[PDB]
RNA sequence: GAGUGGCGCGGACGCUACGCCGCGACGAGUAGGAGGGCCGCUGCGGUGAGCCUUGAAGCCUAGGGCGCGGGCCCGGGUGGAG
RNA sequence: CGCGUCCCCCGCGAGCGCACGGGGUCGGCGGCGAUGUCGGCUACCCACCCGACCCGUCUUGAAACACGGACCAAGGAGUCUAACACGUGCGCGAGUCGGGGGCUACGAAAGCCGCCGUGGCGCAAUGAAGGUGAAGGCCGGCGCCGCCGGCCGAGGUGGGAUCCCGAGGCCUUCCAGUCCGCCGAGGGCGCACCACCGGCCCGUCUCGCCCGCCGCGCCGGGGAGGUGGAGCACGAGCGCACGUG
RNA sequence: UGAAACCGUUAAGAGGUAAACGGGUGGGGUCCGCGCAGUCCGCCCGGAGGAUUCAACCCGGCGGCGGGUCCGGCCGUGCCGG
């Protein structure tokens, strides 16, 4: 007898990784208790990073990591990825980093371990770093993917350079009317 | 031997979980062999479940 | 490790027995009988089991040693205890608290090796 | 973990004969029921 | 898996998820990409701008591999070759420069998107780039043309 | 490779590294308690006023 | 040792004790201080009736900056803009009360939701009976009740409001904090009047029990708490 | 009928397609046939290349 | 908080962590949307050292109960091989 | 309600007990008891009080003088294939994938190839096209050179989860004090992301001035200022599986 | 094997607002509790019986921990040498 409006009584966020992984779900047991029991906010973002999906925990190139670790006051800090650590064949020199990371692909390994750079897994950062003192959280890069070309205002409005969904792309394929005053408008 | 267990194979007279055996195994050539072979590294209880 | 074939374990093993929404486990170390990290008799390096004798009287108090894990026929101490009901208990609560061998499973020992003791006694 | 234990290996009467083969590292690969 | 689907939370209810109002009739805005022009119109304006109508010239017999031209970057050179010849290269006092034939890579043309690491390189490329070519003479490098 | 090396969090959450960084437990219990209306009852009022 | 170490736990303890019957005092001695204030309010009204009597002049009193609302009205067939000033007031529900402060901005809000609202200028004791017998904290935004002085006194620390008869005293004596200690109180949940209504629909002055009812309301307050 | 933006497709489905669907169930029988084939032949020309 | 100076062999329950526990507010609903089913049907891979001619499926029942419900479990009868 | 001490006027006593005190207990009782009685709500039959129109469907509105339905059992209606989009789980990652081919009972399965990646999709766009095809200042010599060179070099502003430094402080009868752990005045590095201003690439327009040579010409290259692009600005893709459209 | 619709008969009950239905009881049946002198559980006290019976100390075999830091082995998503 009431007036509120249900709408909006859940809030839609996770609370747990869909994934079935037991060794990410040992990890976020482990993540749970030092987010309960500190009063480090480190643990907290860690914790609820480790639910996000593939799509929201992007991929870190070794280039941001090498360029977001070189920064003024971030020596001799742990560069910490809740996500993977893909290797950047475009850069040359690669500074001693001490990296903290999911997944590491192969290629970035052998070339951290060529340096005196060591790597670490997120039980080494428990015990290593409870808290998360003397660390840099770092994130990929999010609206990299392909599919946020296509979103925004619909492409044929004023003002719009969003990509359109074509089977193939040449002179015939949406080239015509609504892209050329020549032919009917343009906007 | 934990998840070998709650699979459900009896393997509690194993002496070992690899039971890496010799490789005259691969001459036998009787089944008579075969059931001996399993009853000396006691896996047979496996065999009469 | 323990956490690890835990969560192999905890839904999709040989002894999980659910139904009436009821969940045991027919392992033959697991004390109390019930699906749990705890009283799994399989997952741990250290584990105490109580069972009724060979024959008739007595009980049987069954401690995994700490050397070789994957060695399965050696792996179990059983001793046997056919004495009085307070000497029998006595005995479980001295090898569980006085060599710091499951402090957690001391109660639940004597409770089970008490109930095994009053089942092999006479109805009038 | 990076322990690769001494595996003996068994005769065909059942018995620890002396000779020995380290457990390889498939062994200690991730468990993954999933 | 048709256990997972929406059809078996749909038994009992009437319509199956279709409405009671509109019902769930065969091709009620007729079949295909159909009318484009007429009630399919601002779908068509809105989101596939360009559609109708006709753009260029007809190329009646077009075989695709005599405009086959796959391009590389200045970024992704030194990649054509080993690690071991970079580091040798700089380990050598005489000058010398190793030299990348591109077409063995399988690129003819070079572009000039990277930035380059200082030290002297010859490239053996069917085309080449202006700024391509500029920051490789800026490096202090050769341009040899390929037939 | 492994996504996490050292399996055993038994013995990680226990040892001296993580039991030194963190909060003691708030481990007592709060029931909801009952309101005592204090103008009929003289001692709660005394507790308030 | 351990002397040394229970002794020294021992000392805390007594500290915590004397800390404990400090602040004790505290509270029997400014509820003995908001007595004899409000004795000598009391008095005043009196004295200054009466000097302005014997002269033979008139004393026009304050007009009062304290209102009592009770909604009487429930939640079907309702204006929007009636909506929104309801819910701005906090009297979501039938029968749900707030104390507002009177101003100019308040008065030209109560008037444009006036035929869902019965309100008036309450009394020093309908103020002692809402608070001590219907008495709710917003704590965490929880409705836990005020069963301890240690609920308002680790709220409502900051403005020196430590307890009952402090938020009493603030909410009554509209002083600086009475924004702080209203919005503290979640909304009274008054029973439904005993010895029912005259009629819901129309205003007091036309037989009814809608719009103000200047110091009548303390009558409607006893009914419903 | 279209929704939304979406890509817009040209399904060629027209015909009377059902009666000419080709299933490899054949496969992995062909690839034993093959083989047989091939081994039968590479014993016929019996010390010459199998290749030819 | 920590250092250097001025007799009796004892102690309930717990923690399927996908678990257990505490406090506060709330609960109409067609078309429609999502979640949870230890709701049910039929077949395949595993598993219950499952059940069964000392009587399986099926069927009938003023018998005994469980579950908010989908449904289900026991008793008695019939039946004869799963 | 101690004086031994800090002003303007005149830091640990000891017990025992009662309880309007963080939700009910009795250290109170009394009957009736083997084929005639005790309990058994649900469930079979019946009675009485109150309530109570027959479902399905289209409809603004159905109990309808709207249509379908006599009764019962068994059958009986969003499926499979291709395409696309988005979310989600997994593997590898500037890659990715053998799907066609070949090799050596279950099994027409599983395993393997790499000088079987042809190839697909991705890592570059823009133009109808021929085509072109993705960052720079300064310091000298030639208040200037087309350049000879030399050093360093992937922007800026604002907001930004965390991180970093630390003015001071966290006790037991004090005073210094050393080491760890902890709070915090204020001040910095700034993730992803958003808004804005720069810039670079392709098309096209306006204005103008210099450079090159096995081929001096209706040859080729260059500059500044707007402007059109499904662009660059240290990659996120591919394959498999599931869900909804 | 033998379902339901529908029918015959046997038993029980009922019957002027067509029947049937939800809520609340009362009345009678049908079987059930295999009802009908009524709970077991600790320790102690109060009597009475029995048993070859504790604590300690020898001899043996097995297990746990830490031996803070003994002696010898094997491993290393460790590193430095030849």
């Amino acid at each position: 007898g009431v007036d509120i409006l249900h709408n909006k009584d859940r809030k839609v966020w996770r609370k747990e990784p869909k994934s079935q992984d037991m060794y990410l779900r040992l990890l976020v047991k482990l993540y749970r208790f030092l987010a309960r029991h500190t009063n480090s906010t480190f643990n907290q973002v860690v914790l609820k990073r480790l639910f996000m999906s593939r799509t929201k925990r992007p991929p870190l190139s070794l280039s941001r990591v090498i360029r977001k670790m070189k920064l003024p006051d971030r020596e001799n800090k742990t560069a910490v990825v809740v996500g993977t650590i893909t290797d950047d064949v475009r850069v040359q020199e690669v500074p001693k980093l001490k990296v903290c990371a999911l997944r590491v692909t192969s290629r970035a390994h052998s070339r951290i371990l060529k340096a005196e750079g060591k790597i670490l897994t997120f039980h080494q950062l428990a015990l290593d770093s409870p808290k998360g003192r003397g660390t840099v959280l770092l994130s990929g890069p999010r609206k990299g993917r392909e599919v946020y070309q296509h979103f925004g205002k619909a492409p044929g409005t004023p003002h719009s350079h969003t990509k359109p969904y074509v089977r193939s792309k040449g002179r015939k394929f949406e080239r015509a009317r609504g892209r050329r005053a020549s032919w009917g408008y343009k906007n | 031997p934990a998840l070998v267990m709650s699979k459900g194979h009896r393997i509690e007279e194993v002496p070992e979980l690899p039971l890496v055996v010799e490789d005259k195994v691969e001459g036998y050539k009787k089944t008579k062999e075969a059931v001996l072979l399993l009853k000396k590294l006691k896996a047979w209880n496996d065999i009469k479940k | 490790s323990a956490h690890l074939q835990w969560m192999v374990v905890r839904n999709c093993s040989s002894f999980l027995i659910k139904r009436n929404k009821q969940t045991y486990s027919t392992e033959p170390n697991n004390l109390k009988a019930r699906n749990s990290f705890r009283y799994n008799g399989l997952i741990h390096r250290k584990t105490v089991g109580v069972e009724p004798a060979a024959d008739g009287k007595g009980v049987v108090v069954v401690m995994k040693r700490r050397s070789g894990q994957r060695k399965p026929a050696t792996s179990y101490v059983r001793t046997t205890i056919n004495k009085n009901a307070r000497a029998t208990l006595s005995s479980i609560r001295h090898m569980i608290r006085k060599n710091k061998y499951h402090p957690d499973l001391r109660m639940a020992a004597i409770r089970r090796a008490s109930a095994i003791l009053r089942s092999q006694k006479p109805v009038m | 973990a990076c322990a690769r234990p001494l595996i003996s290996v068994y005769s065909e009467k059942g018995e620890s004969s002396g000779k020995n083969v380290t457990l390889p590292a498939v062994f200690k690969a991730p468990i993954r029921p999933d | 898996p048709s256990r997972l689907r929406k059809t078996r939370k749909l038994r009992g209810h009437v319509s199956h998820g279709h409405g009671r109002i509109g019902k769930h009739r065969k091709h009620p805005g007729g079949r295909g990409n159909a009318g484009g022009m007429h009630h399919h119109r601002i779908n068509f304006d809105k989101y596939h701008p360009g559609y109708f109508g006709k753009v260029g010239m007809r190329h009646y017999h077009l075989k695709r591999n005599q405009s086959f031209c796959p391009t590389v970057n200045l970024d992704k050179l030194w990649t054509l070759v080993s690690e071991q010849t970079r580091v040798n290269a700089a380990k050598n006092k005489t000058g010398a420069a190793p030299i990348i034939d591109v077409v063995r890579s399988g690129y003819y043309k070079v572009l000039g998107k990277g930035k380059l690491p200082k030290q002297p390189v010859i490239v053996k490329a069917k085309f080449f780039s202006r700024r391509a070519e500029e920051k490789i003479k800026g490096v202090g490098g050769a341009c040899v043309l390929v037939a | 490779m492994h996504k996490m090396l050292n399996t055993d969090l038994s013995r990680i959450l226990k040892s001296p590294e993580i039991q030194r960084a963190l909060r003691a437990p708030r481990k007592k219990i709060h029931r909801r308690v009952l309101k005592k209306n204090p103008l009929k009852n003289l001692r709660i009022m005394l507790k308030l006023n | 040792n351990f002397a040394e170490l229970k002794i020294k736990r021992l000392r805390k303890k007594f500290a915590q004790k004397m800390l404990r019957k400090a602040r004790r005092k505290l509270i029997y001695e400014k509820a003995k201080h908001y007595h004899k204030e409000y004795r000598q309010m009391y008095r005043t009204e009196i004295r200054m009736a009466r000097m302005a009597r014997k002269a033979g002049n008139f004393y026009v009193p304050a007009e009062p900056k304290l209102a009592f609302v009770i909604r009487i009205r429930g939640i079907n067939g309702v204006s929007p803009k009636v909506r929104k000033v309801l819910q701005l007031l906090r009297l979501r529900q039938i029968f749900n009360g707030t104390f507002v402060k009177l101003n100019k901005a308040s008065i030209n809000m109560l008037r444009i939701v006036e035929p869902y609202i019965a309100w008036g200028y309450p009394n020093l004791k309908s103020v002692n009976e809402l608070i001590y017998k219907r008495g709710y904290g917003k704590i965490n935004k929880k409705r836990i009740a005020l069963t301890d002085n240690t609920l308002i006194a680790r709220s409502l620390g900051k403005y020196n409001i430590i307890c009952m008869e402090d938020l009493i005293h603030e909410i009554y004596t509209v002083g600086k904090h009475f924004k702080e200690a209203n919005n503290f109180l979640w909304p009274f949940k008054l029973s439904s009047p005993r010895g029912g209504m005259k009629k819901k629909t129309t205003h007091f002055v036309e037989g009814g029990d809608a719009g103000n009812r200047e110091d009548q309301i303390n009558r409607l307050i006893r009914r419903m708490n | 009928a279209p929704s939304r933006n979406g890509m817009i497709l040209k399904p060629h489905f027209h015909k009377d397609w059902q009666r000419r669907v080709a299933t490899w169930f054949n496969q992995p029988a062909r690839k034993i046939r093959r083989r047989k084939a091939r081994q039968a032949r590479a014993r016929r020309i019996a010390p010459r290349p199998a290749a030819g």
